[PDB]
């Protein structure tokens, strides 16, 4: 009598098992763009003086 | 210099221009779908200065720049632009060249054949790529929400698509694809701000009135009580910051434009609007079809953003739909960037590698092909 | 000679100023994006509240 | 006037240079708090993530 529901409800949870699995296999092999980057400063710290250019 | 090679993946909308690599969880870079003239007279010599500008340089540089968008509704109208815009965003920005990976790019399954066609074409006869697959936009958010069945509705800036999905088929007599968009929000704001005070009507006044609508703007669940509130009382109105110092706030504005997804007649538009779509998307499929569509409202795109979209999307969906029924909404943080984290997922698939046009089929058969190994 | 030196000190200075200048923009360019990760770092945590409490 | 403006500009391009120097700590502190809130900003977005995947 309840060989049913239990057929059932584990073809539910089979499917959505692969459907998370899937998705969360790509977000877990590979996750850099995911990530972040320094993005740093020029500052000039050496700028002891003018340049050659006749703009400076 | 890559690991494998993986394919390229590019999602080109109206909007924003989203690119990576198959088999990450993010595209690396996002540029606007702009290529940037200047508008102006130069007098200064030895300035740099290009006579074009693509994605994020022409944004950052549009001080002095008229910029054009080459897409429009889903479809790419002018192919040459599009053309700087994916050398940019796969050679310049990701650092690959098509040459040497497969491209998977991306439509509507009823957007019109000619942009198929078209990117099919380009990256097979520009770029030179070996390989070739334009992903359903639908199946792609359906692979990154992790659904078979659903409804997806991507309110993109383009066009909203509505498409009904079961079991990984689609139903197409169902489709109800319609002219309605981000972009018609973010014109709306330009007009009713003028109305407020705050005139917007060149390119930089739009790229404000987009970056306002982005930080601001919302749907509201219950529009009318939010409204009478909001249209009665300062204590609703959000301030932003413009490029200059100059500060605007908007009221009932604020979420005024977004129900123009609800209430298209704002725009001039002839529609019922997304909520009606996506139930007309459930009901003109089978019976044993839509109990499962009900239960799976699939949230896409961007705009999806907006707090309450997704309760005002099923709120309207309730309303419309039997009782008894459950009507369930699905409106996950892969928001707006869903298809390109499908096209990811798709891309990578064992049994996806069947599905590539190859550069000799697509020789043979000419850009067509897309029609009879695509979609 | 006191000219000249004042040119290269008055250059000095304003090339120190102009790093002056560079220099606070720069920190102000990290602080606001320190203060925006402190924000957003607050917000993070704000909906860390909300995905523990979703969980 | 050429000395005393020479005292005063290399002062100044000494306090300049002081202010660089202080603005300087001011990168290296505000820099590494940027990198380490960004770190803490990612640290309460992974713990998001889990808490939300625990959701
Ligand atoms: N913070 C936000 N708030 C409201 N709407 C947003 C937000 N971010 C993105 N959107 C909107 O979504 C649209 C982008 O469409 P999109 O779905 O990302 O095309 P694509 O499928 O190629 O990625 C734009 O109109 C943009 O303004």
């Amino acid at each position: 009598m309840q060989a049913l529901l239990g057929a059932r409800a584990k073809e539910s949870l089979d499917l959505r098992a692969h459907l998370k699995q899937v998705k969360k296999e790509d977000t877990e092999k590979e996750n850099r763009e995911v990530g972040d980057w320094r993005k740093n400063i020029d500052a000039l710290s050496g700028m002891e003086g003018r340049k050659k250019k006749f703009e400076s | 210099d890559e690991d494998e090679t993986t394919a390229l993946v590019c999602d080109n909308g109206s909007g924003l221009v989203k690119a990576g690599f198959a088999g990450d969880d993010a595209p690396r870079a996002v540029f606007p779908s702009i290529v940037g003239r200047p508008r102006h007279q130069g007098v200064m010599v030895g300035m740099g200065q290009k006579d074009s500008y693509v994605g994020d340089e022409a944004q950052s540089k549009r001080g002095i720049l008229t910029l054009k968008y080459p897409i429009e509704h889903g479809i790419i109208t002018n192919w040459d632009d599009m053309e700087k815009i994916w050398h940019h965003t796969f050679y310049n920005e990701l650092r690959v060249a098509p040459e040497e990976h497969p491209t998977l790019l991306t439509e509507a399954p009823l957007n019109p054949k000619a942009n198929r066609e078209k990117m099919t074409q380009i990256m097979f006869e520009t770029f030179n790529v070996p390989a070739m697959y334009v992903a359903i936009q639908a199946v792609l958010s359906l692979y990154a929400s992790g659904r078979t069945t659903g409804i997806v509705l991507d309110s993109g800036d383009g066009v909203t698509h509505n498409v009904p999905i079961y079991e990984g088929y689609a139903l197409p007599h169902a489709i109800m694809r319609l002219d309605l968009a981000g972009r018609d929000l973010t014109d709306y704001l330009m007009k009713i701000l003028t109305e407020r005070g705050y005139s917007f009507v060149t390119t930089a006044e739009r790229e404000i009135v987009r970056d306002i609508k982005e930080k601001l703007c919302y749907v509201a669940l219950d529009f009318e009580n939010e409204m009478a509130t909001a249209a009665s009382s300062s204590s609703l109105e959000k301030s932003y910051e413009l490029p200059d110092g100059q500060v605007i706030t908007i009221g009932n504005e604020r979420f005024r434009c977004p129900e123009t997804l609800f209430q298209p007649s704002f725009i001039g538009m002839e529609s019922a609007g997304i909520h009606e779509t996506t139930y007309n998307s459930i009901m003109k499929c089978d019976i044993d079809i839509r109990k499962d569509l009900y239960a799976n409202n699939v949230m896409s795109g961007g705009t999806t953003m907006y707090p309450g979209i997704a309760d005002r999307m099923q709120k309207e969906i309730t309303a419309l739909a039997p009782s008894t029924m459950k009507i369930k909404i699905i409106a996950p943080p892969e928001r707006k960037y869903s298809v390109w984290i499908g096209g990811s997922i798709l891309a990578s698939l064992s049994t996806f590698q069947q599905m590539w046009i190859t550069k000799q089929e697509y020789d043979e058969a000419g850009p067509s092909i897309v029609h009879r190994k695509c979609f | 000679d006191a000219q000249e030196k004042l040119e290269l000190a008055e250059k000095k200075a304003t090339d120190a100023e102009a790093d002056v200048a560079s220099l606070n923009r720069r920190i102000q360019l990290v602080e606001e994006e320190l203060d925006r990760a402190q924000e957003r770092l607050a917000t993070a945590l704000q909906k860390l509240e909300e995905a523990e409490k979703a969980a």
